[PDB]
RNA sequence: AUAUACCGCCAUCUUCAGCAAACCCUGAUGAAGGCUACAAAGUAAGCGCAAGUACCCACGUAAAGACGUUAGGUCAAGGUGUAGCCC
């Protein structure tokens, strides 16, 4: 009967099922899924199985200045052009088959170190397209509600810089991903560090710290060195623009304590400059591969104490046992100095 | 080609003078003595970062050094001026009711902006949720009084901070000025110490406004002719 | 709960016209009917015929104008006049749409017997009142 | 025969830019750490295994002694050692051939 | 056949007042938390309530009543996914 037919938008809302108790909790899993395909899509408004040829509709209204009369496509000409349209549907069909791949992370099934892209551009026509975003820490939690019971939000910890010493970090939290991901990254860009790089390539001194109950211990680096670092702080330099620097971390390997913590380190390190006006003496850099030259890196602004530096036969400074027993050959260790990739 | 001359025949050139205002002629040591802002609160109130600023405590009532508040004040005014010299929205914060109404006056007087009101969370750093997305903040925010009403840090001072507002603010011996762009010791109970500052600030403004006014008239029938 | 006619919420970004956007009970008191004719009031006859009509009217411009109309249509009988009112899209070229207009008056005069006109107009867009 | 001119035209401009050859390669491995030794070759028997080397991937790069500017990439700017494979992901034969042409 | 694939139309708490977003801030940027009116971090919008409308009033009665709960009811209103029958 014509009057029980119904809309294609009726008709796909029941075929789909995607709204339901199934939908609800996801009581019902989808390995096989009814996919919604617009069947008007390719349809020409005029066009018939008879293979008419109405003139104004789909055929020219007036050909050699004349208007057309009614005709109809002959049974071979009009074989070709349902043949064609089969065609163009599996085409269609192919062209939305391929899609393009995105590089994984840290591992195949691992959120950690993908690119977000650039933080949204704000309200006031402000842009941050020279802003890279690296997801650290994607988290299921989970909330016991009084009615709802076991309910599934999402914790996303990012980081956000311009690789020229200005980065960031923020927490996303949201039901879905990735709403979590853009709250998170539009957030970081408004809470940016600045950090001082030597020589734009390394730290300007070793930088010891622990926050709560991790440590991390990082190392000033010559050129070339590389980022032989936890994964997470490799891909933290990256944004921050260090491309030279050693790091080792312990205690707790907890992701948030260790971007709050890496970031409350290089934000806090001496430059040569600040160290030669604190002290109102060169800062003088002595280089191996430069022999016995002296290269002076910064000198105060204001004047120049005329008294040397107290020389203190022996310094009272503390060391690291690992950092020791390492330059006396003592420290053996089959995960050390391993091969890896460029970084 | 003109514009560069324009910003510093008027821009820059204020910012060559060590006092081009002359706001050390509005106080000095002892108008400042008799409108009492020496007082402070008692030994057991004080702040530990208002100690450096704390002239002695006399019979257990602290006292504040007015040789230092007046070095300071001169920092704070003449910021101000400078602020108000370049068309910065000034905007005067306190809670402390027995002044409401006059800092309101003050501000609605030298053409600036007051909030003696509750302060809603997020003025300041969900200002253009609340006020719409083309809202200017101010440029510089003057707290006559630095803590709310419950003796705690008014939130405009750390909200302030995180926006980059540069803030002048009365700091009395139970107040934290380390957040505190250009903090003035002084007392911020006293009427007299209260009107005084009023005054001070006011004339400040309005003065910088008029210098202003008077540059750019001059800049401009010279430039015509 | 009542289900009948209602666009239910959403996340605040399915746009729904103002016919969309009423429940029933609303109907008669902030929107009016899609369809005016006497045969619903008191005393009158051929509701029946009247009302088979219109859900064939309703069906065949929807297939006659596919992807084109941009609201319900607004169905008025005069007489033995009987008038289409429908607000269409900008889309289809304007040859196609005289083409449809000449073509559905005419097959729709001799099928219900009645002279038919159909009152077209444009919009750039679907009319949005609010986002449910 | 002037394997140096691949990397003067826009093909290779378009394909590497202006960074290494081997930047955006990625060895497919087991867990974090990966195996000290880089595969043997990618090239068995004229066949390409499926993620062949920055070297073995595009046909038109000649390890020779002549095309200095390749050679580069493969040399640390800063310290003058070469790579070693793991470093890059050039499998074992392509990192012989290139110490012997840098040699 | 399957309401335990659904649309459609509903029951139920509801003789309820809450639900879902966009932001902001606190907790060291932990799971979490965000109110004081002589106010101390919450806020510009949406849905429901409310308002308004119908009936004889501004009262009452209707109507309305979100999100979610019971894989609640209905494949036998009609339509329909999947599976099955076609002497
Ligand atoms: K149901
Ligand atoms: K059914
Ligand atoms: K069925
Ligand atoms: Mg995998
Ligand atoms: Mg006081
Ligand atoms: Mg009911
Ligand atoms: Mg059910
Ligand atoms: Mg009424
Ligand atoms: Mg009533
Ligand atoms: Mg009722
Ligand atoms: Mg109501
Ligand atoms: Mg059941
Ligand atoms: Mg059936
Ligand atoms: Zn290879």
């Amino acid at each position: 009967s014509f009057f029980t037919k119904l809309t294609a938008d009726e008709l796909w809302k029941g075929a789909l099922a995607e709204t339901g108790a199934g939908a609800k909790k996801g009581r019902g899993k989808r390995t096989k899924k009814k996919k919604r395909k617009d069947l008007n899509r390719g349809q020409i408004i005029g066009e018939g199985r008879y293979g008419f040829l109405w003139p104004g509709l789909n055929v020219p209204l007036m050909k050699n200045g004349a208007v057309q009369t009614i005709a109809q496509r002959s049974k071979e000409e009009q074989e070709k052009v349902e043949a064609d349209m089969i065609q163009q549907r599996e085409e269609w069909d192919r062209k939305k088959k391929m899609k393009v791949k995105r590089e994984r992370g840290w591992s195949g099934n691992s959120w950690g170190g993908i690119s977000l892209g650039p933080p949204d551009p704000g309200p006031c026509g402000e842009t941050y397209e020279d802003f890279d975003t690296r997801i650290l820490e994607v988290r299921n939690v989970f909330t016991m509600t009084a009615k709802e019971g076991r309910k599934k939000s999402i914790r996303v910890l990012v980081a956000v810089g311009n690789g020229k010493g200005a980065a960031g970090f923020s927490i996303g939290k949201a039901t879905d991903r990735m709403d979590a991901f853009r709250k998170a990254k539009n957030r970081a860009v408004h809470h940016l560090h600045y950090i001082e790089r030597y020589e734009d390539h390394t730290i300007f001194h070793d930088i010891s710290l622990r926050f709560k109950r991790t440590h991390i211990k990082m190392k000033k680096q010559p050129k070339g060195y590389g980022l032989r670092c936890h994964r997470a702080i490799i891909t933290i330099c990256r944004l921050i623009g260090i491309k030279d620097m050693y790091a080792k971390v312990s205690g707790s390997i907890n992701m948030l304590s260790l971007t709050q913590g890496l970031f409350r380190g290089l934000s806090r390190q001496e430059t040569h400059q600040q160290l030669a006006d604190k002290k109102g003496l060169h800062v003088v850099e002595i280089r191996e591969e430069c022999g016995p030259l002296p290269i002076v890196v910064a000198s105060p602004r204001g004047p120049l104490r005329k008294d040397p530096e107290p020389e203190d036969e022996v310094p009272d400074v503390k060391l690291d046992w690992e950092d020791v027993k390492t330059a006396q050959g003592m420290k053996r260790s089959v995960w050390s100095n391993l091969k890896r990739a460029a970084t | 080609e003109d514009s560069t001359d324009f910003n510093d025949k008027i821009l820059n050139e204020p910012l060559k003078h060590s006092d081009f205002f002359n706001v050390k002629e509005l106080f000095s040591v002892r108008s400042l003595f008799d409108a009492r802002v020496h007082l402070g609160h008692k030994a057991g109130c004080r702040h530990r970062f208002m100690e450096p600023y704390i002239f002695g405590s006399r019979l257990d009532h602290d006292i504040i050094d007015l040789e230092q508040t007046a070095t300071h004040l001169q920092l704070a005014l003449n910021f101000t001026a400078h602020m108000a010299y370049r068309k910065g929205i000034i905007l005067f914060i306190s809670r402390n009711r027995q002044f409401s109404y006059l800092i309101e006056n003050m501000a609605r007087d030298c053409g600036e902006y007051a909030h003696t009101r509750y302060f809603r969370g997020g003025m300041l750093t969900n200002a253009r949720l609340l006020f719409g997305p083309t809202v200017r903040l101010p440029d510089l925010i003057i707290f006559l009084h630095t803590l709310n009403n419950i003796f705690e840090p008014h939130v405009a001072v750390r909200d302030a901070a995180k926006m980059n507002i540069p803030t002048v603010g009365i700091v009395d011996t139970n107040c934290n000025p380390c957040l505190i762009t250009y903090p003035v010791p002084g007392n911020d109970d006293s009427p007299l110490a209260v009107h005084l500052y009023c005054r001070l600030f006011q004339t400040a403004i309005t003065r910088a406004k008029e210098k202003r006014q008077q540059v750019e008239a001059l800049y401009r029938l010279q430039g015509q002719k | 709960k009542n289900r009948a006619a209602r666009v239910r919420v959403s996340k605040g970004d399915k746009p729904v016209t103002y016919e969309e956007a009423h429940a029933p009970h609303y109907i008669a008191h902030r929107k009016g009917w899609l369809s005016l004719h006497t045969g619903n009031l008191d005393g009158e006859d051929h509701a029946a015929e009247r009302t088979v009509e219109d859900v064939f009217l309703r069906k065949f411009m929807w297939g006659t104008f596919p992807g084109c109309l941009a609201d319900q249509l607004v169905l008025k009988r005069r007489g033995n006049q009987l008038e289409i009112c429908a607000v269409v899209l900008r889309q289809l070229s304007p040859h196609k749409y005289y083409f449809l207009v000449g073509y559905s008056e005419t097959l729709l005069s001799y099928f219900y017997k009645c002279p038919v006109r159909l009152h077209l107009q444009t919009v750039p867009s679907k009319v949005v009142y609010k986002y449910l | 025969d002037e394997p140096w001119k691949y990397l003067e035209s826009e093909e290779y401009q378009e394909r590497y830019g202006s960074r290494p050859v081997w930047a955006d390669y990625r060895r497919n491995h087991k867990g974090g750490v990966p195996p000290q030794r880089t595969r043997k070759t990618c090239i068995r028997r004229n066949k390409v295994v499926g993620n062949p080397c920055p070297i073995c991937r595009d046909h038109k790069l000649h390890v020779d002694f002549r095309n200095v500017k390749l050679l580069e990439q493969f040399v640390c700017a800063h310290t003058g050692i070469i790579f070693y494979a793991p470093y890059t992901g050039v499998c074992v034969k392509q990192h012989k051939r290139l110490t012997q042409a840098i040699q």
